[PDB]
């Protein structure tokens, strides 16, 4: 089941891709707020 | 120079000189003059549509300058500023002062420094405000 194990790991890799995307979104939102506050 | 310009009725120039003098005085550990000057400038600036937006900042600084004197008068001044300039309540400055006062009320210095760090991360702090906050934190 080694190959099936790696298939599961690929699924978890897709899950971590979603997580990474959410993280960089969170960072983008923070940068939004910082710049918007700065302009004033 | 401020007196000379006031005698010439040239407003908006004596105000900056008085503000500089008040800030340097507050740095010199004399707060009554700084409080009075900042309050006077703020009350002169509320009626101005253009400067009104900056007026809040002045109020905030004044309230911080009164923080060292004693906590009770700090709370009272916060109330007076909130009631006299209701728009000031909208700004995050009121929330920051309230959180700082709450942290001090229970000797919760950790919350004080966490809030200060978060605000600094949101916007970098100035040397004068940093020194004032650090001096307050000694207590």
């Amino acid at each position: 089941m080694a190959e099936d194990a790696d298939m599961r790991n690929e699924l978890e890799e897709m899950q971590r891709r979603a997580d990474q995307l959410a993280d960089e979104s969170l960072e983008s939102t923070r940068r939004m707020l910082q710049l918007v506050e700065e302009s004033k | 120079s401020a007196d000379y310009y006031k005698g010439e009725e040239s407003n908006s120039s004596a105000n900056k000189c008085l503000l500089k003098v008040a800030g340097y005085a507050a740095q010199l550990e004399q707060y009554q003059k700084a409080i009075d000057i900042y309050e006077q400038v703020g009350t002169s600036a509320m009626d101005s549509p253009l400067l009104k937006y900056s007026a809040k900042d002045y109020f905030f600084k004044a309230a911080l300058c009164h923080f060292c004197i004693d906590m009770l008068n700090a709370k009272l001044a916060v109330q007076k500023y909130e009631e006299l300039f209701p728009a000031f309540s909208d700004s995050r400055e009121c929330k920051l002062m309230k959180k700082l006062l709450e942290a001090h009320e229970e000797q919760n210095v950790d919350s004080y420094t966490e809030s200060v760090k978060e605000y600094d991360s949101i916007s970098r702090l100035d040397q004068w405000l940093t020194t004032m906050l650090l001096r307050i934190k000694k207590t």
